[PDB]
């Protein structure tokens, strides 16, 4: 009986989130194939002058591999806060979360 | 600044200072507990970590 | 936190311990004791 | 390291990933600011177990998310039973009926009589001269 | 005795409704606490469980109560599910993301805190099977009509009939009377055959 | 003594001194700027 057995010697990153919104979900981009997304905004990468720019996966496959493989996301892209524009990326966000 | 402590061991600067602070915290209090061949357990794990215990 | 040395990163195998607990514990004979109890009824009656 | 040590070589090596969150782009900590969310509390390399932290960051850090919830039990008696209180508050979920067995390192006591018998148990013998 | 608990219709129902509560769990700035002047336990195998969970939005914690009991009545017969079910005040064909009769009911305690006090408690009888273990459970939640609804719950849950563990093992007293009288009857039949 | 009289006193006296005063037993209650930026990197008091 008891609970199953554990292994913490491999990390699980949705064992430490409890919120939803938190947690990076991959999910379709009508503007340009897909992109990350969470409430903190869209995984990005480093601009020529260190400017914010969201990835592009052409397909979820890329998505998926880039989102929640060893690397680390350093980059965050928020069209809410970081251009404080709040155009159609802020509301397609809020939809998302 | 507990309950149980007596005051006498404090200044009285600390004594005024002792009702007005915030705590947040996770606390369990027993005044008594006797136990009778019993196994009491009194855990209380609480900040957000990972849901799965080893 | 205050528990976190208690428990252990390896998965435990509680099986295996309880076998353990089991090898290595003391041995009620109820087989030995049995058939003493056998042969001191059938000598006290029998014999005797 | 003393925070001195840790400020001067992030300043001296301000790209590098394990310290990252101790000096984070502004753009972070207001996005942080903006979601009523600290930004230590949920960017990547502050929970990096290599990174350096200085003092302020580790006791801000330690205050993330945390609830106040407490039980006050007063003279509590119990015989034969078993007193679990659980008081959480958190996403972790106590393992209920998980029986926790550890290792019974028994130790085997041996019918071993008094040896102080041994003088009395000779006597007994020594009554068959009675019967001779 | 390490024992296993005894998993019991009420059990079943708080236990789900704890862990979709610790699966949701947000933080909040509210105080919850639980305050028990006395705890008396007289009675062996009496668990006693006192979990302190509370969460502010009561009406997801209304939503999540009625989706555990929903799954939990998804194994009673269909006549006893039903009319337990009208006995609380839930309805199955309503989905558990609406209001219902008794949350109507338990929103009388909106205007009081999220604290339990009780001023004594005693555990009664805790008929078991052996190896097994009756655990009683003082469930505190972020709003007191979540409470309401809680132990009205956890009442309705135990008035159904669940055969209990009869013991018939008899009371022990030091029985010198047998071998006296054993001994009695040795000395008389030694007078028969002598 | 916990007036306004007093924490006003308190402060005239505090602020009535010489620099090296200041810079040896006041460095709390004049933090540099780095100390300043720091504070507002956070959200309780820097005091804290």
């Amino acid at each position: 009986g008891g609970t199953p057995a554990l292994d913490r010697r491999v990390q699980d990153v949705n064992d430490t989130i409890s919120d939803v919104k938190q947690k990076w979900r991959c999910v379709v981009y009508p503007g340009n194939g897909f992109v990350s997304a969470s409430i903190f905004g869209f995984q990005a990468e480093v601009g020529p002058n260190n400017t914010r720019s969201i990835r592009k996966f052409n397909t979820m496959q890329q998505c998926i591999d880039f989102t929640f493989s060893d690397v680390i996301n350093i980059n965050i892209y928020n069209p809410c806060v970081v251009p404080n524009i709040n155009n159609a990326e802020c509301q397609f966000l809020k939809s998302v979360l | 600044t507990d309950e149980s402590r007596d005051r006498k061991w404090l200044y009285y600067n600390q004594d005024v200072q002792r009702t007005r602070c915030k705590y947040v915290g996770c606390t369990i209090n027993v005044n008594s507990l006797a136990l009778k061949n019993s196994q009491a357990e009194l855990t209380s794990n609480c900040t957000r970590t990972t849901s799965a215990v080893g | 936190l205050s528990n976190s040395d208690r428990f252990s990163t390896v998965p435990v195998n509680r099986a295996k311990v309880v076998q353990h607990n089991i090898k290595h514990s003391f041995d009620l004979k109820l087989h030995l004791i049995s058939l003493l109890s056998l042969l001191v009824i059938w000598i006290l009656i029998v014999a005797i | 390291m003393t925070d001195e040590q840790i400020y001067a070589f992030c300043d001296a090596n301000k790209d590098d990933i394990r310290c990252k969150c101790i000096y984070p782009d502004k753009s972070i900590v207001r996005i942080g600011i903006d979601t009523r969310l600290p930004y230590y509390c949920w960017y990547e390399p502050c929970k990096r177990s290599d990174a350096l932290l200085p003092a302020s960051l580790k006791k801000n850090i330690t205050k993330c998310n945390v609830s106040d919830c407490t039980i006050s039990l007063g003279n509590v008696s119990i015989t034969d039973s078993k007193l679990d209180v659980n008081n959480v508050c958190d996403s972790k979920r106590v393992a209920t009926e998980n029986i926790a067995v550890r290792y019974l390192n028994q130790e085997i006591r041996y019918p071993i009589i008094d040896i102080k018998w041994l003088p009395i148990g000779l006597l007994a013998l020594a009554i068959l001269i009675l019967a001779f | 005795a390490e024992t296993k608990e005894f998993k019991t219709l009420y059990n079943l129902f708080i236990d789900s409704y704890l862990q979709k509560l610790a699966q949701h769990s947000i933080p909040t700035n509210v105080t919850c606490a639980i305050h028990i002047g006395e705890v008396i336990g007289q009675f062996k195998n009496c668990a006693l469980r006192i979990t302190n969970k509370c969460m502010s939005n009561s009406r997801l914690s209304f939503t999540l109560m009625v989706e555990s009991f929903i799954e939990v009545i998804s194994l009673l017969p269909e006549k006893d599910r039903r009319r337990i079910a009208e006995e609380i005040g839930i309805d199955l064909d309503d989905v558990p993301s609406a209001v219902s009769k008794l949350e109507k009911n338990c929103n009388a305690y909106a205007e009081v805190n999220n604290i339990i006090d009780i001023q004594k408690l005693d555990i009664g009888e805790c008929s078991a099977p052996p190896g097994q273990h009756m655990l009683l459970q003082i469930v505190n939640t972020g709003s007191a009509e979540a409470n309401c609804g809680l132990q009205t719950i956890v009442k309705s849950l135990n008035k159904i009939y669940v055969p209990p563990i009869i013991e018939n093992r008899l009371p022990y007293y030091d029985p010198w009377f047998l071998v006296g009288v054993a001994i009695i009857l040795v000395i008389f039949t030694v007078a028969i055959c002598s | 003594h916990n007036t306004e009289d007093s924490k006003e006193m308190i402060d005239y006296i505090l602020r009535q001194q010489s620099a090296d005063f200041k810079q040896k037993y006041m460095r709390c209650s004049y933090p540099t700027r780095d100390k300043l930026e720091e504070s507002l990197k956070y959200a309780e008091p820097r005091e804290c």
